[PDB]
């Protein structure tokens, strides 16, 4: 996660670890601007998330398995 | 302003447009900015 | 009469879509020419592809290619749009639009120039005017 | 705790009165701001255009500008291409696929030379890395084939196209090769 | 701040409600078959719908680990609300079914002498 | 109870560049709910660069966001030099701070050509075109080609100008500010654009910080916040550069703000116009980017590092790094984990065309049609930056 | 004033130029033509940027590429001068003939494409002994 | 019997070749106001373009099975036969003193403008698209809208008319040149004329892929050309029937004639002349007219349905309503009313 | 270094900002010879009306 | 309720895996009499609301396990 201050112009990141197996949480619970992203990471690997509106696909074919960069 | 394109009152200028010297471009550092910014951090 | 007004429908998917774009610019203008867009896959003439094709649009493009009227063309403006280009190596391309609608006239490279397109363009009004379909009917 | 972010200052601008007497009605009513407007496309109607007739002339070609992959020879020229594979190592959508081998003369030659003209973005990096300046992009823009077997490049056709234009070519050179 | 046919993703933790679960998937997932073959007029008929749906879901009857069960359920829930409307089509929509043999003519017949 | 049925909005040329494939729901000509759809041109860069060396990777990483070619070209090279503890000299900054600038100009000048097409005027779209192949012309005798560009490098950029070029380009800044009033006067007083564009599609400063928003519908919202200014990367520090901003949150300052930007540029122009030093104009040594090819033929050295340069691409140092600039349509950030070898372990961009069409779903809600094909062109919605 | 500065080519070719082209541009100096075509620069005072040199092509099936592309920048301002002034620059060539095919699309005898070299693997030769 | 059938030859073959090569001249105009040139290069000068366009769109006639031909096979025929031809039945100053109509002019053109409304509704009716139709009724709405505001505006300027047969405006409005030196709702009336004759700054039910990639229907072949004719020659019709009441023919050289034809002629040879100069006069009083079309299609953008109606029934129509609440007052107030 | 395409030893600078309305004439007499016009244009219009008073009779 | 039962007992009979009718007791289970998967179990179910153009909630399908249940929920209409 990379985040940005708007009072203090300063970045910050923030790592967790998942597993192809395990969930973790998203984080729409706080803000509106998650519920797309996190779309975009399922896609994009089938990282698994948990407490979020419509995980669906975005970034492949809607037939499509698989998940590219892994 | 006017003079500036087409339709032309005759003005323009593509001489005497120099600086010539040689280059000093004195630096080596590659990564000291952030220093007091990291020390913060 | 066919040759003169050539109109296409705009499908315009990426960079290429920029320079298509550009040739309704007043530079190298399409309308000295008589191309004038609709944007209607029944009212039109040829489909140019522009942009790279994806795995997902494909189908939708042949949907739109079938409902157009039965003298049509295709051109494949854009590397990308003919053997793949500069992609072609991923899941989600296709590998050239051969793969999908029969083309007749290709435009090479990324971005192919509005000159390139002009070009490509009165290459298949050359094409055009070697149709000789009425002495086809006489069997020639 | 300073923290120096403040200061937007935020105009309060209640803006009830006196913008106009009775003119703010002429101009709502009637479309002065709008005729304005026709008469600024009015003026613009009666000055220049700036078509070109592109079969009759042409938009400007600089010489770094890029093209077809003309394979340069020598003056009095042994094929000045020697297989050194660095256009291959960069060509980033593989589109060069060469094949070299010892020829009968002693030095190394090209077997096939193959670029993918399908797939060329145009990126240059085989001219901006073929040492002795053998792959070069054209200018011309000379194409338009109807099949792919009609653009799939050999050997053959890049030094004809390098024999049919090194004029163009030496143009280009002589004014990018102090730059490059 | 929207759905589109109310995809939820909570995952319990006990398998028999995971049973319960994907059983009620099954049933929507299986009573819009006759939606699906308006949908997309498909040659074949529901009941090949049915069982095809069928086979799906016997393809991992016996996978073991909830902790797999769950994405299996996001991946069935999810392809049900990618097919519930007209997200995918029919030429997307056709690589569930191996519908036609003669496509292929005389190949395989799965014996060692005729892989040569 | 609602009863309310849905259409789909753009397979082709709904919004010109852009697949703009959107699901939409009405009940009475109402967006009650809104699902954006994009993806439809998922070309995959984000994997394609996990195989290619860094030369290799830029004239990918253009070919996202296929009108402001190179400043992602140098948000790109900006996120690599960043990770390679190098600094490109003065002439390359103001290089690459002019020709952002012009790209900006390019940017702008195509956003608000395309929006007001799609909002039905033709010649802003085409007065607008007319100098927009004044700067391919000015791409043209730099790059290669007409509007994309190799141009940038990690190491500085490839090459320096040529000397018509820069006598040209103050003769050109001559008249576009004049032609940028011409195209200015007939749109931004009308009463049409004063009702076509009211507070519509308003976003709060509050929600367009938890939405994830930047750049011009940031500063649209009221926050005086970009990049250059407070981030100041390439040499924007040492140029006089005032930016606009917004007061109410709606479309019409996003116009407006945009327009500004326009006639803030051209100041950029100028003053780079004439700060213009002499110097080396990539990376001072040869390691990294490129040797010169003169004395890459009478030389040893120059050979060994012309030939590595273009077969193993070069060595990055490892660990992690993002960096954003501001893009003319929003932040950019590019993230990129770099294994510590000749290619890239991770890529990811990030896209304010990925992040504004996200925030449109809540943004559209309570509108007409033709209200939401003004609101795609506001935010910047060109689909060649999505993945 | 464009009617009698077309008057400057005299109408024989005039009625053949807007036949070709639309506009009719002043018949100026020719430069020099080449191997099929005819060019002009243009000495006009009053004409709109890069429009200033173009081509009669000889040919009423006409085209690019019928351009002897040494003219090819002339005629998209690659030089100021034109290409038959310098000798210097000009010489390359002693790849003897410059046959010069323009473009043979569509044509019957269109470029087609093929390996250079043999098969990478030669078979072997059905040679029997006893 | 034989005159007459080859007067209405001349004149279909005049107002057909006119809207033929008038599309042409608008898309120059547009490019000249968009600083480019128009079609520069069809065949012998580049004045053709839309005469080798019209064989050019025949041989495409595509049918679609979501619709019955035996309606879009005809509607598109429909407004090109009444709105566009019969239009011209009343003959909207034939520039000459004479027409080829008998009488009572000006409601039969409101008959035929109105017969046009549903010719564009049915034919928006068709493919049963859910979202196709309520695009049909937005357009339609739209269209009656400000029909009702050419109507009760042109009914009020013959108020200083009350004679109902066609020339008698023309013949009274040559002394004042009454059209618009008495009153400039003229520009309301050319604001409503883009509506009702929608080739406008609105382009309103042209979605043309806001919808699913098409617009009316996309009915092309035959029918295309049909509707696109029948557009530009509405066009030229409404444009001339602004130019036939409340903007004026019989330009006033034409009452200075007088001291021109008594010295140039001598006694009546032929009327050789006048015809042709009227014919002149109307001729710029008309295109003169539709440039302003043009400019109006490349100045300003779409309208915005809501805004529209807006623009209709709440704005217009109460000024429209105050001004013949007026114009019935002034002229009983200053001296007195007109005769017929 | 040698000879590059330095900039110019001055600047000459150029224009950045907006523009103006077009003639003096901005007031209300844009609108108030709109009533002199139609002042002018009934002066004769209910004239002619009312010599067609005198005409009417006649026939 | 007369002869629901009929119609459901000619669904049931129309529906493979059973190949004894006669082992279809109408009041009988639907698992421990014919040996119906659970996935089965409610394909069954839907077949049943699909005959009687019905449309059933969650709870309603997982109360389902005989058929006389079955019965006295299509009784609701
Ligand atoms: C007094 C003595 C004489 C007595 C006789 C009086 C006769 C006077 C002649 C008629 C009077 C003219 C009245 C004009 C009506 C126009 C009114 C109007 O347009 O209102 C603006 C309105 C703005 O919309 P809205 O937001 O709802 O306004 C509320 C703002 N708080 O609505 C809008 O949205 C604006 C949309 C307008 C679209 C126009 C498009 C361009 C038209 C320009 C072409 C015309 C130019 C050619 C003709 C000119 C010839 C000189
Ligand atoms: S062909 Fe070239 S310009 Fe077109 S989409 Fe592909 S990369 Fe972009
Ligand atoms: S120009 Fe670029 S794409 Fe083409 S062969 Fe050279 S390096 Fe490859
Ligand atoms: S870079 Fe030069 S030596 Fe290497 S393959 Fe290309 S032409 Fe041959």
């Amino acid at each position: 996660y990379n985040f940005l201050s708007v009072r203090h112009n300063s970045r910050i990141r923030l790592k967790t670890y998942a597993t192809e197996v395990t969930p973790v949480p998203s984080i729409t619970c706080l803000y509106e601007g998650a519920n797309w992203f996190e779309r975009e990471a399922y896609d994009m690997y089938g990282v698994f998330f948990e407490g979020h509106p419509d995980l669906r696909r975005i970034m492949t074919d809607y037939g499509f398995e698989g998940h590219p960069l892994r | 302003q006017a003079a500036p394109s087409w339709e032309n009152i005759k003005d323009i200028r593509l001489d005497p447009k120099v600086h010539v010297d040689e280059v000093y471009e004195p630096i080596v550092n590659p990564a000291d900015r952030y220093l007091q910014h990291v020390s913060d951090l | 009469a066919r040759q003169g007004s050539f109109w296409p429908v705009t499908f315009g998917l990426a960079c290429c879509a920029v320079e298509m774009m550009h040739v309704s610019a007043p530079r190298y203008d399409q309308d000295r020419l008589g191309i004038i867009f609709r944007a209607s896959p029944r009212q039109s003439d040829i489909m140019i592809v522009a942009g790279t094709l994806t795995n997902k649009m494909a189908p939708v493009l042949r949907q739109v290619y079938d409902q157009m009227p039965e003298p049509r063309w295709v051109i494949s403006m854009g590397s990308c749009a003919n053997g793949g280009g500069y992609y072609h190596f991923s899941y989600s391309v296709v590998r050239g639009c051969d793969r999908i609608v029969p083309v007749d006239v290709y435009v090479p490279g990324c971005p192919p120039t509005s000159e390139a397109l002009m070009y490509g363009v009165f290459q298949l009004q050359r094409k055009m005017r070697n149709t000789k379909i009425t002495r086809m009917w006489y069997r020639k | 705790a300073p923290p120096a972010g403040f200061r937007i200052h935020r105009p309060a601008t209640w803006e009830e009165s006196e913008e106009g007497a009775l003119s703010k009605a002429t101009k709502y009513f009637l479309l002065a701001e709008m005729f304005r407007g026709l008469y600024v496309v009015l003026e613009q109607f009666f000055r220049a255009p700036y078509t070109i007739y592109y079969p009759f002339e042409k938009g400007p070609v600089s010489p770094r500008f890029r093209g077809e992959h003309a394979l340069r020879r020598y003056p009095s020229g042994e094929e000045r291409c020697i297989a050194c594979k660095l256009c291959e190592a960069i060509c980033p959508a593989l589109a060069i696929t060469i094949d070299a081998e010892e020829r009968i003369d002693g030095s190394r030659r090209t077997t096939k030379y193959d670029i993918d003209m399908t797939k060329c973005i145009y990126c240059g990096y085989c001219q901006e890395s073929c040492p002795v300046d053998a792959i070069v992009e054209t200018p011309n823009v000379e194409y338009a084939t109807e099949t792919r077997e009609e653009l799939l490049y050999n050997k053959e056709k890049l030094l004809a196209n390098g024999d049919k234009w090194e004029l163009e070519l030496q143009y280009a050179l002589d004014a990018d090769a102090p730059y490059r | 701040i929207a759905t589109a046919f109310a995809e939820t993703v909570k995952f319990s933790g006990s398998k028999q409600e995971l049973q319960k679960r994907t059983l009620a998937l099954y049933r929507q997932f299986l009573r819009g078959a006759p939606t699906f073959a308006d949908l997309y007029e498909v040659q074949f008929s529901i009941p090949t719908i049915r069982t095809k749906i069928r086979q799906e879901f016997e393809r991992h009857r016996f996978v073991d680990d909830l902790s797999i069960q769950n994405v299996l359920y996001a991946k069935g829930h999810m392809e049900y609300q990618e097919c519930i409307n007209f997200w995918k089509q029919q030429a997307q929509f056709l690589k569930y079914f191996p519908e036609e043999d003669d496509i292929q003519g005389r190949h395989q017949p799965s014996n060692f002498v005729d892989k040569f | 109870r609602i009863r309310a049925f849905t259409i789909n909005f753009g397979p082709q040329h709904p919004a010109a560049h852009g697949v703009l494939r959107l699901i939409l729901e009405l009940s009475g000509e109402e967006i009650i709910r809104s699902d954006p759809h994009v993806g439809l041109l998922h070309r995959g860069t984000e994997k394609l660069i996990e195989y290619k060396t860094y030369m290799q990777a830029l004239p990918y990483f253009d070919r996202l966001d296929y009108v402001s070619m190179m400043t992602n070209e140098q948000v790109f090279s900006l996120a690599v030099e960043k990770l390679l503890n190098v600094e490109v000299p003065l002439r390359g900054k103001y290089i690459r701070t002019m020709f952002g600038e012009i790209t900006r100009v390019l940017n702008h000048l195509m956003s608000v050509c395309s929006h007001a097409m799609d909002v039905g005027a033709l010649t802003p779209f085409l007065w607008g075109f007319e100098e927009r192949e004044k700067l391919m012309e000015f791409y043209e005798r730099v790059s290669g080609a007409r509007l994309h560009a190799a141009y940038v490098r990690p190491g500085g950029v490839s090459q320096d100008l040529p000397a018509g070029l820069l006598d040209d380009i103050y003769m050109w800044a001559t008249q576009f500010g004049d032609r940028l009033d011409e195209i200015e006067e007939l749109l931004t007083d009308n009463r049409i654009w004063k009702l076509r564009t009211v507070n519509i599609g308003t976003v709060t400063a509050q929600d367009a910080l938890n939405l994830g928003l930047s750049g011009p519908m940031l500063r649209g919202s009221g926050i005086p916040f970009d990049i250059r200014k407070n981030a100041p990367y390439d040499a924007y520090d040492k140029v006089d550069f005032d930016v606009p901003v917004g007061m109410n949150g709606d479309c019409y300052d996003r116009y407006l703000i945009r327009m500004a930007e326009f006639r803030q540029s051209l100041r950029i122009i100028e003053q780079c116009c004439n700060d213009m030093p002499a110097g080396a104009v990539k990376v001072e040594d040869f390691k990294i980017n490129s040797p010169p090819r003169n004395l890459m033929k009478e030389d040893m050295e120059a050979l060994i590092h012309h030939f590595l340069l273009y077969t193993k691409g070069y060595s990055v140092p490892p660990g992690e790094t993002y960096t954003a600039i501001e893009a003319p349509k929003g932040e950019m950030g590019v993230y990129v984990v770099s294994d510590g070898s000749e290619r890239p372990y991770k890529c990811k961009i990030r896209a304010p065309g990925f992040a504004h069409l996200g925030a449109f779903d809540h943004i559209a809600r309570g509108h007409f049609l033709p209200d939401a094909v003004a609101i795609i062109g506001t935010m910047d919605l060109v689909f060649g930056e999505v993945d | 004033r464009v009617l009698r500065n077309a008057w400057e080519v005299g109408p024989r070719s005039y009625w053949k130029q807007l036949n070709s082209i639309g506009d009719t541009k002043s018949g100026r100096l020719v430069g020099t033509d080449i191997y099929g075509n005819k060019f002009y620069e243009t000495d006009h005072q009053d004409e709109i940027h890069l429009r200033t040199r173009y081509v009669e092509y000889k040919e009423k099936d006409y085209d690019m590429s019928q351009v002897e592309p040494g003219w090819h920048f002339w005629l998209g301002y690659g030089v100021d001068t034109a290409p038959c002034n310098t000798p210097k620059e000009k010489l390359p060539i002693r790849a003897y003939p410059y046959k010069f095919q323009p473009n043979y699309t569509g044509t019957p005898g269109a470029f087609v494409t093929y390996n250079t070299l043999k098969p990478k693997i030669s078979a072997w030769e059905p040679v029997t002994k006893q | 019997m034989i005159i007459n059938i080859v007067e209405i030859l001349i004149f279909l073959v005049c107002v057909l070749f006119s809207v033929a090569y008038l599309t042409v001249a608008e898309r120059k105009t547009l490019a000249y106001m968009q600083r480019r040139l128009g079609p520069n290069f069809v065949g012998y000068y580049g004045l053709l373009q839309a005469f080798a366009d019209a064989v050019k769109l025949l041989l495409k006639e595509i049918v679609l099975p979501k619709e019955s031909n035996y309606i879009i096979l005809v509607i598109s025929p429909l407004i090109t036969l009444i709105t566009a031809l019969i239009g011209w039945v009343v003959i909207p100053l034939g520039p000459g003193i004479t027409l080829g109509e008998l009488n009572l002019g000006i409601l039969f053109s409101l008959a035929i403008g109105s017969l046009g409304v549903f010719g564009s509704l049915l034919s928006g009716w068709s493919s049963n698209s859910k979202y196709s139709l309520l695009g049909s009724i937005r357009s339609t709405a739209q269209l009656i809208s400000y029909e009702l505001i050419l109507t009760s505006i042109f009914i009020i300027i013959i108020m200083f008319v009350s004679s109902l047969n066609i020339t008698t405006i023309i013949e009274t409005q040559r002394v004042v040149w009454y059209c618009i030196p008495l009153l400039p709702l003229l520009l309301i009336f050319f604001i409503a004329s883009v509506a009702e004759t929608a080739r406008p700054p609105f382009d309103l039910t042209e979605s043309e892929s806001e919808l699913v990639a098409g617009y009316f229907t996309e009915y092309s072949g035959s029918p295309f050309v049909f509707f696109f004719l029948a557009e530009y020659s509405n066009i030229i019709l409404i444009s001339a029937f602004n130019g036939y009441l409340l903007l004026g023919g019989y330009l006033s050289f034409n009452y200075s004639y007088l001291f021109n034809i008594l010295f140039n002629d001598y006694s009546y040879v032929s009327f050789l002349f006048e015809g042709l100069i009227n014919s002149s006069a109307y001729a710029i009083k008309l295109v003169f007219l539709m440039f302003s079309f043009i400019w109006v299609r490349a100045a300003f953008p779409r309208f915005t349905y809501d805004n529209l109606i807006n623009f209709c029934w709440i704005i217009l129509l109460p000024l429209l309503f105050g001004i013949f609440l007026i114009i019935p007052s002034t002229l009983y107030i200053f001296d007195s009313f007109p005769t017929l | 270094v040698g000879q590059d395409l330095p900039p110019v030893g001055g600047y000459e600078p150029v224009q950045w900002r907006r523009n103006l309305p077009a003639r003096g004439f901005r007031p209300l007499v844009y609108l108030a010879a709109l009533c002199g016009i139609c002042g002018y244009g009934f002066y004769r219009a209910l004239g002619g009306i009312q010599e067609r008073r005198e005409l009417k009779r006649e026939k | 309720r007369p002869d629901a039962e009929k119609r459901i007992a000619a669904v049931l009979e129309s529906f493979d895996k059973i190949s004894n009718p006669a082992a279809i007791t109408p009041t009988a289970s639907f698992a421990k009499d014919l040996n119906l998967d659970s996935l089965d179990t409610v394909e069954v179910v839907v077949a049943i609301e699909e005959e009687f153009g019905i449309e059933i909630p969650d709870k309603e399908a997982d109360e389902i396990k005989s058929v006389n249940q079955a019965v006295e929920y299509i009784l609701a209409q």
